[PDB]
RNA sequence: GCAUGGCAAGUCUAACCGGAGUAUCCGGGGAGGCACAGGGAAACCGACAUGGCCGCAGGGCUUGCCCGAGGGCCGCCGUC
RNA sequence: UAUGCCAGCUGGUGGAUUGCUCGGCUCAGGCGCUGAUGAAGGACGUGCCAAGCUGCGAUAAGCCAUGGGGAGCCGCACGGAGGCGAAGAACCAUGGAUUUCCGAAUGAGAAUCUCUAACAAUUGCUUCGCGCAAUGAGGAACCCCGAGAACUGAAACAUCUCAGUAUCGGGAGGAACAGAAAACGCAAUGUGAUGUCGUUAGUAACCGCGAGUGAACGCGAUACAGCCCAAACCGAAGCCCUCACGGGCAAUGUGGUGUCAGGGCUACCUCUCAUCAGCCGACCGUCUCGACGAAGUCUCUUGGAACAGAGCGUGAUACAGGGUGACAACCCCGUACUCGAGACCAGUACGACGUGCGGUAGUGCCAGAGUAGCGGGGGUUGGAUAUCCCUCGCGAAUAACGCAGGCAUCGACUGCGAAGGCUAAACACAACCUGAGACCGAUAGUGAACAAGUAGUGUGAACGAACGCUGCAAAGUACCCUCAGAAGGGAGGCGAAAUAGAGCAUGAAAUCAGUUGGCGAUCGAGCGACAGGGCAUACAAGGUCCCUCGACGAAUGAC
């Protein structure tokens, strides 16, 4: 709807299958040309480049994708705890760009290459 | 506190002429138009026909309405005329805006006020 | 008077008689009234729950315990307007008539008057619109309706030295206040109004601040947004002629 | 600024002592209470008067004064012009939901007219004839005797 | 009641119908209301688009003298 | 200088203010019945660890199928351990499985359990056997049928009013109810079932003729639709159960005919497209859900972060709204366009099957009784003589008759056939779905943004709160010292900020601690206003002020 309360609400309360769209990220120039799409759902296999936060400029493999919190962990994009341990700093896919896809799954690859559908 | 910008300008123009030319009617008419709308003239043709005379411009400090019959060939000057009024008047004389009259007669001479 | 017709390239292509209505004396008070009424007529009825604060058997103890005679329940004051959780004394009511009447003649006069304000460059410029043209409104060949791409309307407006107004409207304002909590965060200047004849211009409608309308039903509001007369308009060959009998 | 808008801070909002604006006692009773006692003034007096005939035994005549007819003779070009001849029935409005048309004699008649109507008043005729005109009583008008 | 505004011997549409940019808005809809004649319980009858005199504003003139809307005092008319 | 007064400063207390919105409020459109095939509701269970909420039911946050979906998942809820998922999980849609006990609660009983095969109870059919069936209870209001106040108004009060309102009893549906004239009565050569909306109209009518109460016909609209019996004349030509056999019903009449364009019958003309019954079966439209979906994440500067400024560029049938570390059409979800499905419209419209419309003449063959109507007594209504109903009593005609047209009777005239029945659409409500907003913005708005009908009160009926905000990211503070210490403190680490460190954005006043200026242990009380002195004062946002003399010099006015 046009009402802000309903918009945020339908986003926070969206069922799991509707949350994939909350972890989508724009594709690199090459990939957009290759699959005829502007973006895709970031997978734990993909490689990505950070374009906005304090880690803008870095690239790395996606190590985790959390649909519950709609965020992703990217290798080496971490924070140093008090005890010294190194933990990941969650990223919104909206500040990221996919530069390499993990197509180990026929379905995803098939979905990506089809035209009537987007992956 | 008039709302109509045209009525507001007509009043200003009426004062300009009364003060510049040797007209006392225009300033007089101005004063009446400044009064509340309910006091403005609402005259039918039957009244103009009864008290007007040719070559003497009839001045109505209000609006002219179409009831009655006008035969005399007179020039009626009013703030406004109803559609029918302006039609009947033009058939045997002429209907003019108070704005034109002020221009063709800034001195405001040979004029008869009717209400 | 006469109005110059323009082709999709922006080049002059003849001219037609500007209909008499465009000579109607400009009446900003009547126009303002017409807009005021249209704006009020779309407002929704509202009001607080009629039993709000009244769902309690709270009673006053009267004199005797050194307390004010205020209805209380479980040692808590209630119901009365001065009580926290008490009823609203004179709240908004659903039964209230929030519409405004307007005689048809008076309304129609306003439309004609707003149409006429459209043919006065000085007024249009006073209203705020940006443009480097002398003749107004802008009249264009009926082929304008056949356009499809927004960008194609862009080219034409640039050719007509009128695109500057869209640049003006290409700035949204994030309003001060809580309207934002209700979906009214943004607002923006009103730019060009496109009046066609068969259907509203789908090609022009998305332009910043643009409004599209049809000659048979263009109203005081699109002709004078907010009640301010003199909107930079662009008519269609046939629109111009159709508008003549409004 | 309206009167209402200036009341804040006044305490009594123009009511005088704050003991005045209470219930109906401040109005001497509700509605028309006391119309024969404390507030009898200017009230129509008590009592019955006259009677009414049944609504379907009542006749509502459609009337018109010669003045109206006569002032619009030329304009009524869509109506006979002889040595004017006018059937009032085709002139009077509301001449359908009326039981008949009657010509009244208010005003002057500066033309010779041949009027056709269900009924005329004495003065209506005196004037119409006196101006070189005539009056024709319709068939329905044949209810005088 | 009043102030403002539209139209004016008329004025306004109501429900509702069509259109559309779809609660806005454009067009249509005069059913009906109020006004355009009154008086009389009723039956029933049915009036000054001016006849006289004052005179404010305003206008005119040869600068007191004319014309004098509105207004004032009367006549006269309709009806009981 | 104690006790102390006034103002401020630093820190607290407190949670105002500003900003924010997962909640309300209101409007609009759509939709709309559930239950003995055991509902709605409740109880008790159910998780690896599980108190609350949610889900579920001993198969217990779930089992199966088909389609969608997709590389993740194991609810709210970010734990530990562990597990599931390419044998395609999660999740979503549709259909199915499981579905404890109490509950209409139905074998009997009982505070959710127990005792010894159960439609308990009332009914219909009946194979007279619970064999086949029905009822019961629920639902926000809406709807129909009954029972029916008072405060109040009348400035008292009794008729009247509040009001056929509140509340009570019974009952149906998705809508109800009404409905094809014994009508109307703009009286007519006129209208033509019924709701409803606008108007007629605060009119007619009522009324301590007071206060007050208050229609209708008509008209303009919405939507439209008309039919079936009883009897005459026929007289078993019939219906129900069962696969069948067979059984039950039915002469106290099943079935045919017929239904005011009256009908039937006898004699004829012509003809059927009326009606009734059944078959088939939508378009469109509306509501919802879904698929697809353009174009920057370029430079410099500031910043913790660019969504800022400046510069360059792009889409737009898309510049609605939201999200993203700050003002985003072009980063993400969407949005426009186009497309798909379900629901409603509707088993309706259309089409087709069968039936057969209608007209003439004759015929006193048929046509609804405690009725029509009158009287006694009440209620009710605008209903006045002239509303509608109840009750007691009386009580008719038979179409060649009868009722109505606002007092009664009789004639005339006009209308119409009561005492049998059914009937779509247009209208009410808001539970449910979706959308919307000059509504409120956490003492507001719901009682309820939070454990909310929660905590809690009352024997019970019933009553009933308060509590929103760390941060961009938990990076949610490692190590050390102190201490009885997982407390607290100190030092330290993180972050732009810890004066963001847990009811953790901001942080008012009242007020408290410490402290600065002024006053202060010989002095008097609306706490001040106006003058004038002391003391005090970083900048900024005010820059004037003082003395000699001179110029001007009102009223007044000298030694
Ligand atoms: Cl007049
Ligand atoms: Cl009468
Ligand atoms: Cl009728
Ligand atoms: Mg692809
Ligand atoms: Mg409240
Ligand atoms: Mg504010
Ligand atoms: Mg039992
Ligand atoms: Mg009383
Ligand atoms: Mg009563
Ligand atoms: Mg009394
Ligand atoms: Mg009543
Ligand atoms: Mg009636
Ligand atoms: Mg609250
Ligand atoms: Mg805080
Ligand atoms: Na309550
Ligand atoms: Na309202
Ligand atoms: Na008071
Ligand atoms: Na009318
Ligand atoms: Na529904
Ligand atoms: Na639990
Ligand atoms: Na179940
Ligand atoms: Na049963
Ligand atoms: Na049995
Ligand atoms: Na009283
Ligand atoms: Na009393
Ligand atoms: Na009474
Ligand atoms: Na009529
Ligand atoms: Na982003
Ligand atoms: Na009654
Ligand atoms: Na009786
Ligand atoms: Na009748
Ligand atoms: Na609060
Ligand atoms: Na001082
Ligand atoms: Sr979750
Ligand atoms: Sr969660
Ligand atoms: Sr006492
Ligand atoms: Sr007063
Ligand atoms: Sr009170
Ligand atoms: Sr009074
Ligand atoms: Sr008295
Ligand atoms: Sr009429
Ligand atoms: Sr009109
Ligand atoms: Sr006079
Ligand atoms: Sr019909
Ligand atoms: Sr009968
Ligand atoms: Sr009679
Ligand atoms: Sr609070
Ligand atoms: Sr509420
Ligand atoms: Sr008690
Ligand atoms: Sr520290
Ligand atoms: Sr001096």
């Amino acid at each position: 709807s046009k009402q802000p309360d309903k918009q945020r609400k339908s986003q926070r309360r969206a069922p799991l299958h509707e949350r994939h769209k909350q972890v989508r990220a724009t594709l690199s120039a090459d990939l957009r040309e290759e699959y005829g799409q502007r973006n895709v759902r970031v997978n734990a296999g993909d490689t990505v480049e950070v374009l906005r936060g304090d880690f803008a400029g870095e690239e790395g493999e996606v190590i985790n994708v959390d649909l519950d919190k709609a965020v992703i962990h990217v290798e080496d994009v971490t924070l140093e705890k008090t005890d010294g341990e190194e933990v990941p700093r969650p990223l919104d896919t909206s500040n990221v760009r996919v530069t390499d896809l993990d197509l180990e799954d026929e379905k995803r690859e098939a979905r990506l290459e089809s035209e009537d559908d987007s992956a | 506190s008039k709302t109509n910008p045209r009525l507001s300008s007509l009043i200003a123009d009426l004062k300009s002429a009364a003060r510049s030319s040797g007209g006392a009617v225009w300033g007089d008419v101005a004063e009446r138009l400044e009064k509340p709308r309910r006091t403005h003239a609402e005259v039918n043709l039957g009244r103009i026909e009864r008290y007007a005379q040719e070559d003497e411009t009839v001045v109505v400090p209000g609006k002219v309405l179409g009831s009655g019959v006008l035969q005399k060939d007179v020039t009626v000057a009013a703030v406004d005329f109803s559609g029918t009024a302006e039609t009947k008047i033009d058939q045997v004389g002429e209907a003019v805006s108070l704005e034109q009259a002020i221009e063709n007669n800034p001195e405001g001479s040979h004029v008869r006020v009717i209400r | 008077m006469q109005a110059t017709i323009y082709d999709l390239d922006g080049n002059t292509d003849g001219e037609v008689d500007l209909p008499d209505v465009f000579e109607t004396p400009v009446r900003s008070d009547l126009i303002g009234k017409a807009v005021r009424a249209a704006q009020a007529n779309r407002k929704q009825d509202y009001g607080s729950d009629e039993y709000a604060g009244l769902r309690t058997p709270a009673e006053s103890f009267g004199s005797g315990r050194g307390q004010a005679h205020v209805p209380k329940l479980d040692g808590r004051a209630r119901r009365v307007p001065q009580a926290v959780k008490g009823r609203s004394a004179h709240p908004p009511k659903t039964e209230k008539d929030r519409s405004l009447d307007l005689n048809d003649k008076e309304r129609q006069l306003a439309v004609r008057s707003a149409l006429a304000a459209t043919a006065d460059a000085d007024l249009v410029a006073d209203r705020g619109h940006e443009f480097d043209r002398d003749e107004v409104p802008v009249v264009v060949s009926d082929d304008f309706e056949d356009l499809v791409k927004t960008q194609e309307v862009v080219s034409l407006l640039e050719a007509l030295d009128v695109h500057a107004d869209i640049d003006r409207a290409d700035e949204t304002k994030i309003k001060a206040g809580q309207g934002s909590a209700r979906g009214r965060k943004y607002r923006r200047p009103a730019s060009i109004l496109f009046v066609t004849s068969d259907e509203p211009s789908t090609a022009a409608r998305n332009l910043a601040g643009a409004d599209v309308a049809t000659a048979s039903e263009v109203n005081t509001e699109d002709l004078a947004p907010g009640g301010a007369p003199g909107r930079l308009t662009v008519f269609t060959e046939s629109a111009l002629a159709e508008v003549a009998e409004r | 600024t309206s009167k209402k808008k200036r009341q804040r801070g006044s305490r009594t909002h123009g009511g005088g002592s704050h003991k005045n604006r209470r219930g109906a006692g401040h109005r001497g009773g509700r509605g028309d209470a006391g119309r024969d006692k404390h507030e009898f003034h200017n009230h129509e007096p008590l009592g019955k008067s006259g009677f009414k005939r049944p609504q379907k035994v009542q006749e509502e005549a459609a009337t018109i004064d010669v003045r109206e007819i006569d002032e619009n003779v030329t304009l009524l070009a869509a109506d006979d012009v002889a040595e004017f001849r006018v059937d009032v029935r085709d002139v009077v409005e509301e001449a359908d939901d009326a039981d008949y048309v009657k010509v009244l004699g208010a005003g002057q008649v500066r033309h010779e007219l041949t009027l056709i109507a269900d009924d005329f008043s004495e003065g209506a005729r005196e004037k119409v004839e006196g101006a070189g005109g005539s009056v024709e009583l319709t068939d329905l008008g044949e209810e005088r005797q």
